[PDB]
């Protein structure tokens, strides 16, 4: 699985920190400030008292039979198991007050949605970092516990100042998918055209996802409805009509004068709406555009808290 | 309303335990000697053109009486605190009785509830009231009768959030493709089109449930249920997929159509049902 020592020591590190701070009730934590919410959840900084670490909480509320509630608690611990560098440290699960809690990892950058509102664009360089960063999460996540992440966009990359990049809320519990996450509908659409139309998808849409993503960093902007001509150059619409557009229109595609071909390329090919010809993730793996940016030498931390103000 | 303006002899209504919550208010059950049930709404508007129009749709639900439509028995608004009480219906859902093991189905007992459905809804109709709500549990089956619940309900403004939606799954089988198209965050239940047509629309998915005992597109992403539905290609593949008799078929092709106005009046139901084997 190309696991680098460096990253086997810091995985070791929080192993062995996991059993020192043991388990896990609600009272053990107190509040710090507020991270955010979404998909019927809110997740907040939060210091644990028995041992000094600070880590995130994500709450999410069902009221529903405790049969199920205790089902999703049983499919949901299967995250002890899953444990990479590019998957955000998972610590602990439980039930309290009829609201499940997860508690993961700080990052202390957030998301690359966050990180993008302050920097605007992100560029090329670094959305090479990111893009292999992905697909080494997605391929580990296929081939080790065979499942698919499921819900691919920028408020789902994390990033900390220790310069590493690891994937948070892929899809490990079923039950919680059909009984919650399912019903919700933001004001985006990062799903696949396959998906839409509802036939048997893979881990093809998620190829998707991601390209619709890196375009979105790219240039800044949700990339469709693609931007109008004017618009581009300074660089209301209901939600039906965006999913029509993504199943009835030519996907998006990155600007030809800003961003080598090897880049314009990789996304092209993550964006075929045929998912047979999308590229999978051991043909992206490959790709020009990676084998570039992974002998590359780019500093991100630095990058990071140049860009958002930390140390 | 104080209650003592309706026409059942009311000296005093009981609550009783609670029996499940949803978008509008709580419902309990209750003991006006009959029992009942007492859905709990609160006003947040505080605006009187909202409590305009519950006046409004709470005397004109007086006016009804049949035997297919749950008997509306009072409401009392003591804003922001107001109570809909409605005739208690013993029986099960026909949703969870279509889903019974036990349950046994046939060529005629599906015609026969359907019927009894479409005498409801047509009542209903006639008086000018549209359902805007009608769903496989809002109907009650008890031994032989059928009754239809929670009905003219959507048209209220009270304490339901997020600028995203939260729609489950049940409900969007359910709904026409005039309505799904219009859903977006921050848009209201209230300022949908709900319709006479898109009301014969949710009959045709309880005939359908009525015949597989299930929805017609199994649990997914809402974002894929909005698109398939507003599109009209989701009812046609599953119109295509695994059939059921022709003319069974024929009405679900009837009150799925598309283009709402093709769609058959609650009368001409009663006639297609009963040209059936
Ligand atoms: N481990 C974490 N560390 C820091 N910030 C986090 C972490 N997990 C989530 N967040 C932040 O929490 C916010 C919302 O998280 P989340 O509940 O995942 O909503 P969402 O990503 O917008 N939709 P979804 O991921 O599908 O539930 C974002 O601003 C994230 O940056
Ligand atoms: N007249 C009635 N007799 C018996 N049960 C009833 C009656 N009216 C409502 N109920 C029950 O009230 C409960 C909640 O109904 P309701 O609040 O309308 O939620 P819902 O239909 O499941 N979805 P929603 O309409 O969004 O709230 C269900 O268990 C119904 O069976
Ligand atoms: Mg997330
Ligand atoms: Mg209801």
């Amino acid at each position: 699985l190309e696991l680098d020592e460096q990253q086997r020591k810091r995985l070791e590190a929080f192993l062995t920190q996991k059993q020192k701070v043991g388990e896990l009730k609600d009272d053990d934590f107190e509040k710090i400030s507020e991270l955010g919410a979404g998909n019927g959840g809110v997740v907040f900084k939060v210091s644990h008292k028995p041992s000094g670490l600070v880590m995130a909480r994500k709450l999410i509320h069902l009221e529903i039979k405790p049969a199920i509630r205790n089902q999703i608690i049983r499919e949901l611990q299967v995250l002890h198991e899953c444990n990479s560098p590019y998957i955000v440290g998972f610590y602990g699960a439980f039930y309290s007050d009829g609201e499940i809690s997860i508690c993961m990892e700080h990052m202390d950058g957030g998301s690359l949605d966050q990180v993008l509102k302050k920097a605007g664009r992100i560029p090329e360089q670094i959305l090479g970092k990111v893009s292999i960063a992905v697909i080494k999460g997605l391929t580990y996540l296929r081939e080790k516990h065979k499942i698919m992440h499921r819900d691919v966009k920028p408020s789902n990359i994390l990033v900390n100042s220790r310069g590493e990049i690891k994937l948070c809320d892929f899809g490990v519990s079923g039950q919680l998918i059909d009984s919650m996450a399912n019903s919700f509908v933001g004001t985006r659409s990062y799903m696949s055209p396959e998906r839409l139309q509802g036939t048997h998808y893979s881990v093809q849409s998620d190829i998707w996802s991601m390209g619709l993503s890196l375009v979105e960093m790219a240039v800044g902007r949700y990339p469709i409805p693609p931007p109008d001509a004017k618009e581009l150059e300074l660089m209301p619409m209901a939600i039906f009509e965006l999913l029509d557009y993504i199943v009835n229109e030519p996907p998006p595609k990155l600007p030809s004068a800003v961003f080598s071909l090897e880049f314009q390329d990789f996304v092209n090919k993550c964006l075929i709406k045929n998912p047979a010809e999308r590229a999978d993730l051991k043909q992206l793996m490959v790709h020009a555009f990676i084998k570039r940016s992974d002998a590359e030498e780019v500093d991100f931390a630095g990058w990071l808290c140049s860009t958002i103000g930390l140390n | 309303v104080y209650l003592q303006e309706w026409d059942i002899p009311f000296e005093q209504v009981e609550l009783g335990e609670p029996i499940g919550q949803g978008r509008w208010g709580r419902v309990h059950r209750g003991r006006w000697h009959g029992e009942v049930a007492i859905r709990l709404l609160e006003m947040d508007g505080h605006n009187q053109d909202h409590l305009k129009l519950f006046k409004k749709e709470v005397m004109n639900y007086r006016q009804t009486r049949h035997e297919n439509v749950v008997l509306f028995m009072g409401a009392c608004m003591n804003p922001p605190h107001l109570a809909i009480i409605t005739s208690f219906c013993k029986g099960r859902t026909l949703h969870s009785f279509v889903r019974d093991p036990k349950t046994s189905l046939d060529i005629n007992k599906t015609r026969q509830i359907a019927q009894e459905i479409i005498k409801g809804m047509g009542y209903l109709h006639a008086k000018g009231i549209v359902h805007k709500d009608l769903k496989s549990k809002n109907v009650f089956y008890d031994n032989g009768k059928v009754v239809i619940t929670d009905f003219g309900l959507f048209g209220i403004s009270g304490v339901v959030r997020e600028n995203q939606l939260k729609l489950s799954h049940d409900w969007l089988c359910y709904l026409a493709p005039e309505i799904v198209r219009e859903m977006t965050p921050g848009k209201d239940e209230d300022q949908l089109p709900f319709s006479k047509a898109a009301d014969v629309y949710a009959f045709g998915t309880v005939w359908y449930e009525l015949q597989a005992r299930d929805w017609p597109l199994k649990n997914q992403a809402a974002e894929a249920s909005i698109w398939q539905i507003g599109s009209g290609e989701g009812m046609k593949r599953v119109l295509t997929s695994v059939s059921l008799g022709k003319e069974v078929s024929e009405i679900l092709s009837a009150c799925w159509a598309f283009d709402l106005q093709e769609r058959p009046s609650f009368s001409l139901l009663m006639d297609m049902l009963e040209k059936l084997p």
